[PDB]
This record gives structure tokens, C-alpha cells and sequence, in this order.
């Protein structure tokens, strides 16, 4: 929630087999939680040498290449698969459907710490870039650099320092850095209105979550429902249920030092506008906020409308 | 009771080409073998909007960004030379015959009525009327659609290919010979016993029409003239586009055997008010208005089917029109 | 139709930048309004004395081309032509050329 | 009574393409085979002479108005410095029965319109339009900007009907003046003979040969023809001068407007100069709308109430109802 003094970035980030499943009911892109805790895992494997920290977080998703294919000339689509190893007797194993995508984004990141002046700006943001080169990204690996040559730097600028028209003259260096992509953004306000004009029979948000992303045809006062932005819906976030458990109370943890709560996950509403639509770069990271009492864990995007 | 087959078909007799025009120098038209095509090319236009607008809104706001700033285009215009006065139209015209001989049918009872039928027609008076009627409509300039009007001496020669060469020549003038009166001498009854022989099966016929008429020393001549879409396109593309062929302005053959077959001086409103195209429904398009209603009796449909189920006969009049537009062609039948 | 000439921005910033080399050759005619709006950088081996051409060239010729041929495929009301929605319409297609020219006028700069 | 949906007519005065020549002296007496003036072209150097924004706060628009200039091409069709004459000759033809509709709907409005129509002619002849017409052949209005500074605009209009001339018509244009509705001795005679033309008595070929004295070698203006977007300023972008085959030319719809003034009824200054007769009678020399559907100078008001609501107009409105139903032009809803 600190405004921050940097905008870090990473131009473009190749990864290859991300996980396209991210709920039990989407399936299209990797969840923005996981962005966020790739930044937080950048942070813990830069931020301790550098006095930084690294909480937002930009989605431009340049090209999306899925893996998919339709079974039969139906209108569903099949996810395929991978095959598995042999049990001990060794006829066949216990295949479980997991999803597979290809994608490429770049990472506006946000450095709100006070290591920006002990340290010049292409040394910090050549070795992010040398820590995010070889982690995990969603459930995939981020693919190196060839012999192309040309996006291999990796930019900064300054936030605090300069005038309004430099402040400009950065951000049309930075949205021309990202021509093509399209930005992702989480709307309460668009939903809270859907929930706001169809109250009238119920409050339920999952039916306005299921009516919202649709070719929705209706007769005379053909007519398909129209918009200005396109739509999604993203996993935004954790709700969980459990009274929160004693590290030591659980079987079977990851580890035996921090607490376990069980979750179903939340439903938003997320969109697609281009960069080039909302004026300030600080407008289009993903902060999340938690809290321990109330079983609520979010993945919001602040400080936008 | 005999019925009217599904699909009937007829060819096209009286198969014109096209026109393609050129221009040389009067009293030189006798050597018209190596004389310059008329070339169509492009013009700009800056308009001014002068249609009947709307006067539900007058404001001199959207008047004035209209007058300001008009609409602007190309358009393209056959002209003259410079040194040349004539208009060389030539194009040639066969005549096949067998003419109620149908190309499709579903009946052979119906079929053979109708043979008979057009059969008895032959046998009982000639194909001498239309036959002067079509010699007219080649002896004056029809064919030439609007440069006749405005014209000082058309002289119009119709040829006769028979083998590779011109077995008679006629040499005519398009005004001696009146447009809308219906005369004979003894050249157009030639003419008409040509036809005739042509169109009653007894020989062959290629008569090719060369036309010289005057207009003036570049004056603007009018070839036919093309269709493009256009719903107000960017940049302001073409508007008119005329006809052409291989570098040469031209006519269409379907103008050419419209202005032929210009016969009907029966529909019965009037008769003074010139010949009207031949067709169906007989409709002049140029007045919006359909000649010839199913009002009244006086139709094609219903002259022939009448003159064909029930052996009924229209006048001799309507048996002229009838079997006009059935040596027109057309599809015919539901 | 603010939102459909940004996205046509965008998808045609996208799409035009696919080959790294162009430069001016024969049906340019695009070039004139597209050779740094809707065209990507071009080579590196021309004369250093032209950074004008293209820093200069910009979002007035392309931009305000893209404008006219929005309205003169779409138009507004004929017979309401002084009422407040052909206003407001012509008011977002000056807002959406100016905002076209405003992101795309830096194809060289 | 209303009427017809599409109304059209012919485009009666069909004037051509005009061919500019020029040659040496006296032998404009029987200039025959004179050369002609083409259309060649030249570069110029476009330093920016357009207006400017107030408050020039950047010195960047003053380095780049002059540090990056333009280089584009203009063609100038100056004449032969061995030559004087800028004989500007075409041919003009009168085709008459001017009220008979090239394609009409309504039968009933085609009665009252062609009854009307006979009614003018017969009963106020077109005399008129005659002698207006050969007063804008008499003079070179038809020309619309070769006419301003010169010694003798020396028309030579002659008549043709075979393969001969007939008689020399000799003028000026500066004894014969610009706007005067006159009515001399052998220009009445020509204006008989267009009279004769125009009613429908007969048939007539005007051509029109008009010694416009310009200079030894001075410029002159032929029509400038359009352009597209598939072309760069390298490539004649700027003006392009209209031509036939080798020779510069003037295009036939900008005479055929610059030849039928009948219209010096507008309602602000007839004493300002006339103007070109439309429906909707405007100028767009000088931008302005006059004749406005507000008014009832609209020719559609006219012609609306000369014919339908059968309300006739002033004299002077029906020469121009009829220079306006003799120019051509879409009519009808």
C-alpha cells in the first residue's frame, strides 16, 4: 500500500508449461496470486542483500498460446495431458487432468524501499533480472534469451524525483516498451453495479459472476449484449473456513513453524484494458492484503478508479 | 386440359455484339478500316449539393460546411479527337431462326402445341412484318442511344457477310428515314426479305451495322456505362465508369439488342407515343412506368397462354407482340 | 467508439511491428500517413541526418486520416442532426483522432 | 398534385474539351496548324508560408519551419516566349426541346411541366437566354481566370453546319463589357441564331475560339485534377494541369457552368457581379449560400409552384427556372 518510488521491469518473460487450471471453475490464465508471490519470492531472494522491498506488480500478457483441443467437433474443449510413470507392477498409472499453457508477460515491479540511491539503477535491475531468470513462475519454467538481442535490457526509472511532463515522458518511454500487451485489472466497481442493477431478485454474486462473461441474446423491447472492455473471470483470492490450527496440531504440514487454514477460494471480476487507457503506471499492480482473525485473504488491485 | 410447362427457355435471335467506336474525319468515312478507337479516360469533378434536399432542416451551418467543402470525385469521359468530327460505331448482328423452337420444356403435349402453334403462325402470314420492323430499327440509328440526338447526318451501312466477303451493301440515312413512322421502299424491303430468309430457317444471315454520325469537332459522345458500390468510401473513389474492351470504348450487346427490338407500337394506352421496348409486361424503364397491364388482357403471359391452351387467337397485332418476345428469349414458366 | 479506436490503436500497434526493416519503396502510399504510426522502427543504415522525418511526422496525417475514415464509414443522425447525441458522438470521434495522434505522433521521438 | 420521383434532363449548351494553342503573329488570320500549349512540369523549393499559432513559445517550429524544409513539384504550362495568343478554341453544341424530360415519372406533372414549358416558349421567346448566352460567349467568362490583364480577348465564333465556315466574327472583350445585358447588331444576330438553336426550330454547331492576349510567354491556368492517398509529395502531388494528347485542356462541366448566367436576381448585389446559375443558387468561388430554402428564390420553390401549385413567378425568375431546367441536373426526390 506504500506508494512506491520505482517501477522495476522485466519486458519480456517466456514461460513455457504455466498452469492453466488456476480454480476449480476457470480455466484461461495463471492467477494473479501467483504473480504476486513470485514478486514476494523475488523479494525474499533479492531484498535481503539490497534493503528493497517488491510488492506490485504488472500483467501485460503479450501472447497467450493455450494447449488445448476440442474432442469431436463439440463446443467444449478437452485439456491433454501428460503421461506418467509405471506402478510397481507396471501396467498403467492413475492419470489426473492438470491443464498446460504457454504464455509470455512482462513485470511492472514496484521497489517502495529506501536501496534506490546506495545502489545505480542498472545494477539492481540486472541482477532482478539474474534472480528471475531461473524460478518458477506458475507451475512452469521461464524460458532464457537467444540471439534476437533487442529486449535484453531491463528498465527503471525514478518516481520521486521529477516533474509532471518527465512523469509523462516515462510513462510513454515505459507503454511503448509494452505495445502490444493487455493489461489485467480487478473490478469491484463494475460488479457491485451488475450486483446493483439485478438485485431486484437476488444478491447471489455467482449467478452475476456466470451471467457477466456471455453472449447474452434477449428479444424485442440479432441483439447480443455489447461493452467497451473485455471481460474474465479470476481467482481473487482465499476464503477460508477453519478455525486456524497450531503449527504443531496438523499432520502432515509442509513445515512445523507457521499455521495452516483450509480454503475454498473466492470469485471477482477481473478485465483487459491496453496500457494505454489509465494514465499513471501505479494504477496496475496487484498489492494483496490479509488479515489473521477473519478467514479473508485478497488479491486486490488498489489506488485504480 | 393442357397446362403450361414449368420451365420453359427460348433463345436469344437477333444476336448483337457489341458496339466499339471510333472517330475519323468526314468524307474520309469511306476508308474506315484504320481509324483511332474513342478512348475512355478519367476527369475530376468538384460538385455542389444540388439534389432536393430535405427542407425539414435548412440551417446555414450544415449548408455552408456543405458549399465550403463539396463532395469531389473522378469522373471518367469518352470524348473525341481532335481532328476527327465522325462517331464510327460498328458492331454485328447474326440472325440464327427457328425461332418457336424452345431451348427447355417439361411437356412434350405442351411442346408440340406450341410448335404447331408458332408453326401455324408461319404458314399463315410471314415473318415479313417483324421483319420490316427490325429493318427499320437497323435502317435508322436506334442502335445509337444518344448519339443520335444532336447528330446533323447519319449515315448508317449495313453490310452482308455471307462468305468472307460482302455479298450487298446498303447505304442508308438514319434521317430521310424517319424514327417512329413505319414506312417501306424497296432497299428496306430487301432488307426485310433478308431478315425474313434469315429468320425462317431458309439460310444465313451476318449483317454488320456501321454508323457515321457527326456530332461535332470533340464533342462528348456516351458509351454505356458500368456499375461500381460505393457507400461513402474513404478518399472519395469513383462514381461512373464506362464499358470498355481491349483499349476502345464501346456499347453493351444487351443495349444494342434493346434498342432493336423496339417494336411494339400496339400496347394499347397509345400509339403516337413512339415504339416501346418489347418484353413482358412491356415496361419502358425509363419512365418507371409498366406498359402492357394485368389489369387488363393485354400481357404477354396471358396472350400466350391463352393462344396456346385454348387455340383462341389475339389479333394479329398481339400474335406480332407475342412472337417478339418470344424471339427476344427469356425464361418463361413458374 | 473511444474504446474500439484504442483497441484498433493497440491491435494495430501490435500487428504492424512484425518485420524489423522498412523503409520508403513503391505502394507507400500507407507510409505517408503509417510510416510511424502504423509501421514499426526502421533500418540502421540510412544517413544520420534524418530523425526529422519520422520524430517529426506526427499523429495529423495518419491519425487525422484514421478520424475522417471513421466519419466517413459511420456517420451520426440525418434528420436529429442538431440534437445532443450526434454532438456528444462527434465530440468522442475529435477526442478519439486526438487521442490517436497523442499515442502514436512519437513513432520516430 | 405532386411531383415525380427521379426528374432528370440533358445537359443542353454540351460544350468540349478545349485546346489550348499558340503562335507567331498575323497568322492568327488563318491559324490552322499552330502548336499547342502541354502540360510540363518543374520543381519548387516549399519554404512554409501557412499561418501560425500565436504565442510562438517554441523555438522548435522555428528551426523546423526553415532547418527541414519541403521539395515538392509544381507543373506551369507557360506559353511559347515565341508566342502571344492563348487560343483557347472548343466546340459547343445546342440540342433544344428543353422542357421535353430525359426520364420522367409522373405522367400528370410531365403534362403541366411540358404545357408550361410551351406556354414560355411560345408566348416570351428565348431570346433572353440568347442574348445572355452569347453575351457570355461574346466575352470569355467562360475562361475563368485567363481573362484578368490582357490586351485584346479577340473571340472568333463561327457557325458550321457542312464541311464550311461562313462568315468572321471579329470582337473584343474590353469594348464589350463583362456584365452588361446590351443588345448590339451582329451579336444579336449570333444570339438569332442560338435562339434558333435553343427553341427547337432547327439545329445548331457553335464553336468558339477565343484569342485570349496574355503575353509572349506568359501563364496561363488550365484545371487541376485530383489526387489520392497512394502517392508522396516526390510525384506531381501538389498541382497537376489537365491535358488531352499532348497539350493542355480545359475540362467541359467547369465551361458548361462558365457559360449559363441568367441568374442576376439574387437578392444581395446583382452591382457585386452575377454569378453561375444552380438550384440552390450558391457560388462556392465565394463560399456563400445565396437563394436559400428559407427564401423563396429556391429554383425547387420555383419550379414547385410554376408547375404544381400552379402560382407562376416574376419574368425574371422564370429565365432563370428555365436556365435551370436547360443546364440539366438530378432532379426529383
Amino acid at each position: 500500500v506504500t506508494d512506491p518510488e520505482a517501477l522495476l521491469l522485466l519486458p519480456r518473460l517466456s514461460i513455457q508449461n504455466a498452469n492453466a487450471i488456476s480454480s476449480p471453475l476457470t480455466w484461461g490464465f495463471p492467477s494473479p496470486g501467483a504473480f504476486t508471490g513470485f514478486v514476494h519470492a523475488l523479494q525474499r531472494r533479492v531484498g535481503i542483500s539490497l534493503d528493497i522491498e517488491l510488492d506490485g506488480v504488472g500483467i501485460v500478457c503479450h501472447r497467450f498460446e493455450a494447449q488445448i483441443s476440442q474432442p469431436a467437433g463439440k463446443r467444449t474443449k478437452v485439456f491433454n495431458l501428460t503421461r506418467n510413470p509405471l506402478n510397481r507392477d507396471g501396467s498403467t498409472a492413475a492419470i489426473v487432468e492438470e491443464g498446460r499453457a504457454h504464455l509470455e508477460v512482462s513485470l511492472l515491479l514496484g521497489v517502495h524501499g529506501d536501496g534506490l540511491d546506495d545502489h545505480p539503477a542498472q545494477e539492481i535491475a540486472r541482477q532482478v533480472q539474474e534472480q528471475a531468470g531461473a524460478m518458477r513462475l506458475a507451475g512452469g519454467s521461464i524460458l532464457p534469451w537467444c540471439n534476437e538481442r533487442f529486449p535484453a535490457p531491463n528498465a527503471e526509472l525514478l518516481m520521486l524525483g521529477g516533474s509532471d511532463e518527465q512523469r509523462r515522458k516515462n510513462q510513454r518511454r515505459l507503454t511503448r516498451r509494452l505495445l502490444p500487451g493487455f493489461a489485467l485489472v480487478s473490478r469491484e466497481a463494475l460488479l457491485q453495479q451488475h450486483l446493483e442493477t439485478l438485485r431486484t431478485t437476488l444478491p447471489e454474486a455467482t449467478t452475476l459472476d456466470a451471467l457477466l462473461d456471455l453472449c447474452r441474446i434477449n428479444f424485442e423491447p440479432w441483439q447480443v449484449r455489447d461493452k467497451p472492455g473485455w471481460l474474465v473471470p479470476i481467482p481473487a483470492g482465499y476464503n477460508a473456513l477453519s478455525p486456524l490450527y497450531l503449527p504443531g496440531e496438523v499432520r502432515n504440514a509442509r513445515d512445523r513453524e507457521t499455521p495452516l487454514r483450509f480454503v475454498e477460494n473466492l470469485f471477482g471480476l477481473g478485465e483487459w484494458l491496453s496500457p494505454h487507457r489509465v494514465a499513471a503506471l501505479s494504477d496496475l499492480l496487484w498489492y494483496h492484503h490479509a488479515e489473521p482473525d477473519k478467514g479473508l485473504y485478497r488479491w486486490s488491485t488498489p489506488r485504480f478508479v | 386440359i393442357l397446362s403450361t410447362a414449368s420451365v420453359l427457355a427460348f433463345e436469344r435471335k437477333l444476336d448483337p455484339s457489341d458496339a466499339l467506336m471510333s472517330a475519323g474525319a468526314w468524307a474520309q468515312r469511306d476508308a474506315s478500316q484504320e481509324w483511332p478507337a474513342v478512348t475512355v479516360r478519367e476527369k475530376s469533378v468538384r460538385g455542389t449539393i444540388s439534389n432536393r434536399l430535405k427542407t425539414k432542416d435548412r440551417d446555414p451551418a450544415k449548408l455552408d460546411a456543405s458549399i465550403q467543402s463539396p463532395n469531389l470525385q473522378t469522373v471518367d469521359v469518352a470524348n473525341l479527337p481532335s481532328d476527327a468530327d465522325t462517331l464510327k460505331v460498328r458492331f454485328t448482328l447474326r440472325v440464327l431462326g427457328g425461332a418457336g423452337t424452345p431451348s427447355a420444356c417439361n411437356d412434350a403435349a405442351y411442346r408440340d402445341k406450341l410448335l404447331q402453334t408458332v408453326a401455324t403462325y408461319v404458314n399463315d402470314q410471314g415473318f415479313a412484318e417483324l421483319a420490316r420492323r427490325y429493318a427499320h430499327n437497323l435502317a435508322n440509328a436506334r442502335f445509337l442511344w444518344r448519339n443520335r440526338v444532336g447528330a446533323e447526318a447519319v449515315e448508317v451501312r449495313i453490310n452482308h457477310i455471307r462468305q468472307g466477303e460482302v455479298a450487298r451493301a446498303w447505304r442508308f440515312d438514319a434521317l430521310a428515314i424517319g424514327l417512329r413512322d413505319f414506312k417501306a421502299d424497296a432497299e428496306l424491303d430487301a432488307l426485310a426479305e433478308l431478315i425474313a430468309s434469315g429468320l425462317s430457317g431458309s439460310g444465313h444471315v451476318l449483317l454488320e451495322v456501321v454508323a457515321f454520325a457527326r456530332i461535332g469537332d470533340g464533342q462528348e459522345v456516351f458509351p454505356s456505362q458500368e456499375l461500381i458500390l460505393d457507400k461513402g468510401d474513404k478518399k472519395g473513389q469513383k462514381s461512373k465508369t464506362l464499358y470498355s474492351v481491349r483499349d476502345a470504348a464501346a456499347i453493351h450487346s444487351q443495349k444494342i439488342g434493346n434498342a432493336l427490338r423496339t417494336i411494339d407500337t400496339w400496347y394499347p394506352d397509345e400509339d403516337g407515343l413512339g415504339p416501346i421496348a418489347v418484353e413482358p409486361y412491356g415496361s419502358v424503364t425509363s419512365q418507371g412506368k409498366a406498359y402492357r397491364q394485368p389489369k387488363q388482357k393485354l400481357d404477354f403471359y396471358t396472350l400466350l397462354d391463352n393462344w396456346v391452351l385454348r387455340d383462341e387467337a389475339p389479333a394479329v397485332e398481339q400474335q406480332h407482340y407475342v412472337i417478339a418476345n418470344l424471339i427476344r428469349g427469356g425464361v418463361f414458366g413458374e | 467508439v473511444a474504446q474500439i479506436c484504442d483497441e484498433a490503436l493497440q491491435y494495430a500497434a501490435r500487428l504492424r511491428e512484425l518485420e524489423p526493416g522498412w523503409s520508403a519503396t513503391p505502394g507507400c502510399q500507407l507510409h505517408d500517413a503509417e510510416q510511424l504510426w502504423l509501421d514499426p522502427l526502421r533500418a540502421q543504415t540510412d544517413e544520420t541526418f534524418l530523425q526529422r522525418r519520422l520524430r517529426g511526422d506526427w499523429p495529423a496525417e495518419v491519425g487525422n486520416r484514421f478520424a475522417n475514415w471513421l466519419n466517413r464509414a459511420v456517420s451520426s443522425d440525418s434528420q436529429i442532426l442538431g440534437s445532443p447525441e450526434a454532438a456528444q458522438w462527434s465530440q468522442e470521434l475529435s477526442k478519439e483522432l486526438t487521442m490517436f495522434k497523442e499515442i502514436l505522433e512519437d513513432e520516430r521521438d
